[PDB]
């Protein structure tokens, strides 16, 4: 994609992820679980249908025409009719051709761009709490139970709440003595 | 003291394969066809009016073959032409056959309004054994075979005005006789000639005698003509010999009617759209089955499959 | 300064468009040259806007 | 202590929706129209040459009607057919009608040039009260009616050759009488015939006699046809009655003239495009008026309207 | 759009914006304050108006045809008169509907493009003396009079100068 | 300390100028042409059959012009005509001369089989001097001139049925004179008449007399007409003057055979497309060399160049 | 460009860089160096090859089909046969240019797309432990010899070993 | 290896251009192929391309 989230630093799908496009996986103190984004889904599928619909659209009737197949040989007069039925067709061909392929590699850059939106939305919420580990997976820095994740999947994750133990975990200088966390109290 | 939040999207464990513009074959989670390949191989008698010919072709009906009497005064959406049609009249032939079983199949109608031509002079209701209506001798239903009375065969002159507010269409025709003592005995001048005029258009044609091969006992032809005759226009018909008079008009329509060569059944079912290959439905934008469509069809296309990605590319 | 290089790349290309005998984009860079004017500071390119949009009818 | 700094884009009150890939209405800041749907209703007689027929065809102006001989030596860019012409001349009839017609409109010019036909032993310059020109009796005038002279009418052989730089087109006739009397006493035989023919095309016409429906008091006809003389090619007629003998030629030529059916009026203005509808402006791709188009036109399209979207989209308060 | 600023993590456009495109909306210590962006307005525009001209160019001129319309009934040579032009009318209408759609589609996708653009530059700009605050809004940790503003709109901004006293509003 | 680590991308000295959606010319690092607009001038002679008629027309080695002679019973893909072709024989025309043109080379043979036509009474192998072939007068090798047999000419009757598995193509004449005295030292009758004739078809021809431009020292014309008998079906020649007669039949094939016009020289090599203006590579998609074409071919444009971007934007 | 790194935020392409489309340039404490990155290049080719195979791609052949040029005036059928081979070409023509200019507009977008990709993954690389400089350039805050670019290029490179060390000189 | 592998599969793809009767892009991938040879450092690969260079409608 054009965008390098599907099939780029994301490895691959998640053939367990069945009720949604897109979504979350989280491993915390309580443990494991995974959580469909509805959002993201809708706005993928919504642009795909808008797009199906305006295909698939019935705008072709026509009745009375010429005839295309002929029983005996007559020369000029059937040449032509031939020739323009044949000329007809080869457009269309190509029509139908350069239509699919068009809306093919859309689709694959739309849905690419849906998650590489949705992958900058949770980081711009994480702010200063969390770190991308270049594999589309976030390491958070502080304590952060299933109710948190929560606020996280429906964006009412507020980062100041937790952003000093954030920080206390983020920046420490392992190498010299006490530069782990301060335990003054 | 930490956890980790991983972004994701979905798969499935069979995607299918669509084309783009730089790659020919790649996976998708989804896809749906755009052509549609497959017909029911039956003609839905709904929406349109689906007239069946069975036997006959629509010239034949036209004139007025016996075995095509069903098919007088009749109306159709699509008239349907069957490859076993055969014709069992006087043998004959059309001159730009095609464009009058054209205009017939765009007007949609055989309905025949009968005038009071008079013909002084000559013998009406003539027949032949090769056009047989029951046990005996017979005639195309439309056409009148005008021959000698008496002895003698007058300069026929005929008119007949068009006082409508539409289009009337004249059927006519021209006997070509096989030999001159056949020629003297039915229209007793050496040659013939048919006139059919209008104010701004005439038709003039000279009998052609001589020998044809034998078709249903006879050597002799007739040549079918048409004339339309506009409002206010007349009709003039001016012949010394071998005329085959009109009995008649039909009346011109315009609309949404045509015809198709097939030989699929018509089966009780509601479908827009017709090929010589049955009813197909017009989901798909476009078809493989037959450029020949009547009604709201797909385009017809030379690809038998067109995918159209709905879905992301398929990792696993 | 960036002001007036924005409004003359535009006259320029407005120049070009009516050089070119295309007067659906002639229109749109004149209507958008003519939002951007700011009235009271560059005279000299409202001048020369209305010169370059007399040669389009 | 601190600032914040915000990224944004402009928006309008009033939008407008314009046709995507995905959404069949999406709103943006501006759109502009592609479909010409207007026409101002007159054709610009500039920068083509307009030539109005008021109450003249083509072929009527090439054949000569007396109403239509002011149309004589003409040329065009686009020749302009009103709904109220009308015949007032002879009787006739074309065989392929719209050829010729389609090819004189091609050439573009009815500049007739006379040449002297030999004509031995019959009457020239025949007409009837059908074709009045002035107060008396007349006919076409690149037509000439020949008639009988004593009482014999001979085997006419004239023949014209194309010593020229430029194609020759020769327009003649063959008269179909209503009554065997009026054969035999024009033309003196009982069955005419007319044979006009080139190296490599021959045309022979053989006369119908017969009573066709009163059409300005006449039954009879005549039957027109035409012949192209190519450089170094020769012209030949043999008739032995019915002959409607042609008086010259007409100067062939190649070039961008047309015909067009219109009842719209003829303005003094300047419009490269011009539809029996009207002059429309070039300046848009597509135009919705009427499939019938002469000049620097825009394509003919089904949509009466295709916005192209000039602008972001418009997201207001 | 593809890029997820216009109508994305932007909120909602500025109606009151009226020499750009694309702006800055800033609140320091001297107050309130707006401006535009000309760069990647021209940008926009150039993209625009070239497909414009792609689009209107004059390339059909077209003299002597083939009658369109008839009067009288002939059959086979009207038959395919009228369906060589329903044929190319048809396939004209279609090539303007995909053209217009495909340029709108692309004309929304590129003015995201250049929204994304912009933001994308002044963060990198910012470095660290600021933070993103997911709105399209920069947050910045130390003192930005107008001048500074007016420094950081025209791409002098040296983040040097601030570096300390933004580290220490920060963490 | 530290490290500085810059990402970057090639850049080549001189770029190549492309269009685009937005810029009609931006330039990039590498471009290739997709329209083919130049020729070697040269017809190749494969894989395609090439029969080069020299000086003969189709239609005149159709019916034996003496000059072509050498293109009996030959077949070809495509047929070119050369501009010098000239006619040298009896002056002749065809009507609908372009469909039986057409139909001859699409039917890609000359293969001719003679017919034991059996004509009882006339005299044959009638010959002109207009026509020379070797010290004296001769004809058309495939027409046989019937003439008068002492001081009669009977109503020549004469059937052919179509016995065989494929169509036969009939050619035949109507010799049109110039005088009266002409017509009747050689036809005794006033007037001629031909009538060629199928079960469902049927053609009458009346000859013309009158005098035509002197070609090759004659006034006197024929009129070139055919005659297709599908198998099952009977020809039937039914003429009381003025018959060239047939002598026989050509074998009526379908395929990939064509005709072209064409002034190139024809040379040894390989080519799928061929134009007039001579063979022609497919690589390209498109061409800009000529509308007419044979062949695997690219399509016509009207562009002489179009380039396509293969690379990405080279700012130097 | 769409993503606006080539003519964008990256000043103007390397007219040394011959055995490579995307690259890396380091200044260290050993000197100046370059070296190609092989994936985005690959990917690159492979897009325009594809894109390549599609467009001239044989799929036309004719035979007998009608005349086109003519040696006199016939009138009704030759405007026909005349409309029907102008109508073609015209057709044939819009799609050529429609085509070419599409398939020009997305080649640009996809390459400025990968040298994006490759800078993006590049940064994700380096973690805390580098800064961008807005020029295409990171400033790495650590001791990076010809070896740890060569790791920092072939996707080995461990951010961790040398963690302590860059935050110690980025904050202060 | 990593220059090796690149080069190899730029063969390959090659020869999968001659084997569908592409020559626009064997051309391309050809031309590409030996502006990639690091001059002075590989022969096998140059004679593997110009093999397939002869394989060349
Ligand atoms: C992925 O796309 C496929 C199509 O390629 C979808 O499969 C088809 O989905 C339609 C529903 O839109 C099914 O149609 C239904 O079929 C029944 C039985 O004939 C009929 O009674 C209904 O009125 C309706 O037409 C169809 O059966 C199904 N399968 C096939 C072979 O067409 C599939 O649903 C899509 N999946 C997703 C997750 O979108
Ligand atoms: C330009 O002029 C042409 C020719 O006059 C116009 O096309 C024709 O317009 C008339 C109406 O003035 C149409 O007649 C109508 O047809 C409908 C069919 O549903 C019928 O219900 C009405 O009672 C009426 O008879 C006619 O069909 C139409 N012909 C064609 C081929 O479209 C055209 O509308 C004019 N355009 C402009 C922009 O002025
Ligand atoms: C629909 O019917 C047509 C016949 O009208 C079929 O076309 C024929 O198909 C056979 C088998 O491939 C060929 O041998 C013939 O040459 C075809 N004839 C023509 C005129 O094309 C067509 O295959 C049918 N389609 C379907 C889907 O049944
Ligand atoms: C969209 O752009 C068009 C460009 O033509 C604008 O229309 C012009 O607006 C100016 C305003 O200064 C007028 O002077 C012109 O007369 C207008 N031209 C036409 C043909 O109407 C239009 O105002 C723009 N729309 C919006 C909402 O900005
Ligand atoms: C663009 O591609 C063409 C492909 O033909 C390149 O031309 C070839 O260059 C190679 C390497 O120098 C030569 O071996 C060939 O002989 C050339 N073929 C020709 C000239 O037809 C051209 O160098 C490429 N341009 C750029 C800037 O890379
Ligand atoms: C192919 O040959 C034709 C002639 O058969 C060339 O057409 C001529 O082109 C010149 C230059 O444009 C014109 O002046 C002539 O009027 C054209 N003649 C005809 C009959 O069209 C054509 O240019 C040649 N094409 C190539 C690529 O060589
Ligand atoms: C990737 O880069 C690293 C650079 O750290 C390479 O590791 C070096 O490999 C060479 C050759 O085997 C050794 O001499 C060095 O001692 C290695 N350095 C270190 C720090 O381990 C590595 O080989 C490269 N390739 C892969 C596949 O990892
Ligand atoms: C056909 O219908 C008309 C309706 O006006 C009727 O007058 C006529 O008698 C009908 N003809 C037949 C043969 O039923
Ligand atoms: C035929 O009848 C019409 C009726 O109007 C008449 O005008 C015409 O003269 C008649 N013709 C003959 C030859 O009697
Ligand atoms: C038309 O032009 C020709 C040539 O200029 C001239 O001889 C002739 O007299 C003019 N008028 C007519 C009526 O032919
Ligand atoms: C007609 O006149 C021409 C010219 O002199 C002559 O060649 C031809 O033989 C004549 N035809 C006759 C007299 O039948
Ligand atoms: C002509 O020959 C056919 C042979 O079948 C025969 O039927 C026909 O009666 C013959 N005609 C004459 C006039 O002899």
């Amino acid at each position: 994609g054009l965008f390098g989230a599907i099939a780029g630093f994301i490895e691959n799908g998640w053939e367990g992820m069945i009720d949604g496009w897109y979504g979350f996986r989280h491993q915390n103190s309580e443990g494991t679980g995974q959580a469909a984004d509805l959002k993201s889904t809708q706005a993928a599928i919504d642009q795909i249908n808008g797009k199906l619909n305006r295909v698939i659209e019935k705008t072709n009737e026509k009745f009375h025409q010429i005839e295309k197949e002929f029983s005996e040989v007559e020369g000029r007069i059937q040449d032509l009719e031939k020739y323009v039925e044949d000329t007809k067709i080869d457009l269309w061909s190509y029509n139908a051709e350069l239509l699919v392929a068009l809306e093919n590699q859309h689709t694959i850059d739309l849905t690419d761009s849906e998650m590489n939106k949705l992958f900058e939305k949770t980081g711009r919420q994480l702010r200063e709490n969390a770190e991308d580990m270049g594999n589309g997976c976030f390491k958070i820095y502080h304590k952060c139970d299933n109710a948190c994740i929560e606020s996280i999947r429906n964006g009412t994750y507020d980062h100041d709440v937790y952003r000093d133990e954030a920080l206390n975990n983020r920046f420490q200088i392992k190498g010299v003595s006490g530069g782990g966390g301060l335990n003054d109290i | 003291p930490g956890a980790t939040l991983c972004l994701g999207h979905h798969a499935v464990p069979n995607g299918t394969l669509v084309k783009t513009i730089t790659d020919d074959q790649i996976e998708v989670t989804n896809a749906t066809e755009l052509v549609q390949s497959s017909s029911t191989g039956k003609i839905c008698n709904n929406p349109h009016r689906i007239l069946d010919g069975i036997d006959c072709t629509l010239i034949d009906a036209l004139l007025g073959d016996p075995h095509c009497d069903v098919f007088q005064n009749e109306t159709w959406d699509l008239f349907v032409e069957r490859s076993k049609a055969f014709s069992n009249c006087y043998p004959y032939d059309v001159p730009d056959y095609a464009s009058l079983r054209s205009l017939v199949a765009s007007s949609g109608t055989l309905e025949f309004i009968t005038e009071g031509f008079t013909w002084t002079g000559v013998t009406q209701n003539g027949g032949s054994n090769a056009c047989k209506r029951g046990p005996g001798s017979g005639f195309f239903s439309r056409l009148n075979w005008l021959t000698k009375s008496g002895s003698t065969y007058p300069v026929l002159n005929v008119t007949m005005p068009n006082n409508d507010n539409f289009d009337k269409l004249y059927i006519w025709g021209v006997h070509h006789p096989s030999t001159n003592q056949e020629q003297t005995s039915l229209y007793v001048q050496a040659s013939g000639r048919v006139t059919v005029s209008t104010r701004r258009s005439q038709q003039t044609i000279i009998p052609n005698i001589g020998s044809r091969p034998w078709v249903r006992g006879l050597s002799s032809r007739i040549s079918i003509y048409w004339t339309i005759v506009k409002p206010g226009d007349v009709l003039v018909i001016n012949s010394n010999g071998n005329l085959i008079a009109p009995r008649g008009y039909f009346k011109m329509r315009t609309g949404k009617s045509s015809i198709m060569r097939s030989d699929a059944p018509i089966d009780t079912c509601i479908s827009e759209c017709i090929t010589p290959n049955g009813s197909i439905p017009n989901d798909k934008p476009f078809q493989n089955v037959n450029k020949i469509t009547y009604g709201a069809c797909p385009k017809y296309v030379k690809q038998n499959t067109l995918k159209l990605a709905t879905g992301m590319r398929n990792v696993p | 300064s960036q002001h007036e290089k924005f409004l003359e790349w535009m006259l320029r290309k407005i120049e070009e468009a009516i050089k070119r005998g295309n007067k659906i984009s002639a229109e749109f860079l004149i209507n958008l040259a003519k939002n951007f004017i700011h009235v009271l500071g560059d005279d000299e390119i409202r001048r020369r806007l209305e010169r370059l949009e007399r040669q389009l009818h």
